[PDB]
RNA sequence: AAGGGCACCACCAGGAGUGGAGCCUGCGGCGCGCGCUACACUGACGGAGCCAGCGGAAACUCCGUCGUGACGAGGAAUUCCUAGUAAGCGCAAGUGCGUUGAUUACGUCCCUGCCCUU
């Protein structure tokens, strides 16, 4: 089961980009991720970043995606895209840390070193890469933005319409609120998935489920 | 596709535009009757092929 | 180049130089997109492109194709250039330049 | 969307019961959990995050928003909790724990205004709280895989569906055997508890034309 | 306010980078700049061919052998740039020289600046 990366420009696959992700280190003399639990005090004092500190959402989404069959089947890769404009590629075989405390440690280290390397292997597990995301994407790739205010779709149907050699890239806002335009400049359209507002993770399961159904994944 | 080829007559001498893009008056080359104002991207002097798909578009300062 | 031409001719008779010309012929874009103002969250506007640029960019595409096309592999530029020139001198979605042109263009019909 | 409770024994709903949930308070009180109490200790009996994970995964679902879902939690020490479909569970584990600790001490979480109980410890067994027409199933890697959409469509127009999922990192699928009709798998790959939850929610959303 | 102009410390279209590693070296302080060496098959090794200028050179060519077996090609930032030039290459002299040799620009006032006149 060949591991999918940006280097491969041909394979048909599903890509999720967790746009607008809240990852930021915090000094204190030790480092941690800026996050609404520890730093709601500080954030308010400064009078900003009100919910600009939700790295947990990213964490949730990641577990949700990598834990998914479509990932296990090797038909999915993920990318991150930080509020501050940092882009990350996520090796699909990475067993991301289960808890947020351990997640934080590792994201703090990834951000400072720009990559996370397997202790025995020379392929990275996470890698900071250069914008724009559209260089690293497959050549024939449909690009959409998930949005509550966009026309609702059935993902299974939305997917069966894709050319047999055409990938699908979905941008999810990994955040608590905000305009869904974090990607207007790249996408072909925006779609809704439910008549109910969803959380990023749920949008993500919903979409994986759908691809899993349509691409025959159990 | 009903592709239609055109020939430049007059690149404009005084304009107003964003840099890079220039407006061109084209003769239509299937008939000599139709003439359009269009927008080109690359550096263009007179008397050449233009590939057209959308046939009117009547564009303006961009 | 010499080698490529030979490889192309072995893979279709033809003038490989006819093959070259074609790849350049059916590669150039029709409507390229400019970065209009937008009002902040910029929106691209559907410009037509010059024949000199069409040629210029084509050549660009096919060589960056071959060069970067067949990187870490078991092939020679002569070969991967024959591959990129043959695939493009016919059009069959097997070519990194054809795929790219069709996407630049799909994008243009969007900005109309 | 009128709220589903154990009293309503007629309506056709989907019920997920998070079994072997790790909710053991630790006197210092806070929730016992790997991160902090790694050192103090077997880590498997202390994975409340999994529960917290699933609660978000479950309550955030379109099916709960359509109010045809019901969550129950049954810990590894046999404590039983009914979750109110309309509760907006805390998003962060920390806040989750504060709340979860309180609920275990007080036996219920009350809304600061409404008479409703956002969370409640109820008495066993879970069978005395489910609908009278209700299929009992256990999720298991070690069982025949199924399409959730197909399965749901075979249900009587009145028959509810209650799945037992293990909110644990590892272990035997026996936790509900005294209650289950049948054990089944949702995948060829082994899933995390929360993922297994999505699968079912989503398959049943599909089956039930949600939405 | 108006009309002209000029400019990659502007824009329109690229190249080469710098900002990543260790080390060398200067500067600060008690982080910054110039560099050197690096992470193969458009290669390496062996024959062989064999060509400069300033004061039988190397890259390179051909014929063979080998056969994919800290740093894994550099974050946010950001510099300079229009032909024998850029880059590559080595050579003499204490900065010069030649060899191989390009892609892109030669456009505009949309933007940021300045200048002119009103």
């Amino acid at each position: 089961p060949p591991v999918l990366t940006s280097k491969d420009k041909i394979t048909k696959r599903m890509i999720v980009v967790l746009a607008m992700a809240s990852l930021e280190t915090h000094k204190i003399d030790k480092y941690v991720l800026l996050n609404c639990d520890d730093h709601q005090g500080l954030l308010k004092k400064m009078g900003r970043d009100i919910s600009e500190a939700r790295p947990d959402i990213t964490h949730q989404c990641l577990l949700t995606l990598l834990d998914s069959p479509i990932n296990k089947a090797g038909k999915l890769q993920v990318y991150i895209q930080t509020s501050r404009g940092i882009l990350i590629e996520v090796n699909p075989t990475v067993r991301i840390p289960r808890t947020f405390k351990r997640f934080s440690g590792l994201m703090v280290q990834l951000l400072h070193k720009l990559s996370i390397r397997s202790v025995n292997s020379e392929e990275k597990l996470l890698k900071v890469i250069k914008n724009p995301i559209t260089d690293h994407l497959p050549t024939k790739c449909r690009k959409v933005t998930l949005s509550f205010d966009a026309p609702v779709i059935r993902v299974q149907d939305y997917i069966e319409k894709l050319d047999d050699d055409e990938s699908i890239c979905v941008f999810v806002g990994a955040m608590a609120r905000g305009k869904d335009n974090f990607a207007d400049e790249y996408v072909d359209e925006k779609v809704g998935l439910s008549n109910y507002p969803l959380s990023a993770s749920v949008a993500c399961s919903k979409f994986c489920h759908g691809a899993e159904d349509a691409w025959n994944i159990l | 596709t009903p592709v239609t080829l055109a020939k430049v007559i007059k690149v404009l001498a005084r304009t107003g535009s964003r840099g890079g893009v220039t407006q061109v008056r084209v003769e239509f080359l299937e008939d000599t009757s139709r003439t359009i104002v269009r927008n080109v991207k690359g550096p263009v002097r007179e008397n050449d092929i233009l590939v057209l798909m959308e046939s009117e578009r009547e564009a303006r300062r961009l | 180049i010499k080698h490529t031409l030979d490889i192309i001719n072995v893979l279709t008779d033809q003038n490989p130089i006819q093959v070259v010309v074609d790849a350049i012929t059916n590669t150039g874009p029709r409507e390229d997109t400019t970065r209009v103002g937008g009002g902040g969250a910029a929106r691209r506007q559907a410009v037509d492109v010059s024949p000199l640029r069409r040629v210029n960019q084509a050549i660009a595409l096919l060589t960056i194709g071959a060069r970067e096309a067949a990187f870490r592999n078991i092939k020679t530029i002569a070969e991967t250039l024959a591959e990129e020139l043959i695939n493009a001198a016919k059009g069959s979605s097997t070519s990194y330049a054809i795929k790219k042109k069709d996407e630049l263009e799909r994008v243009a019909k969007s900005n109309r």
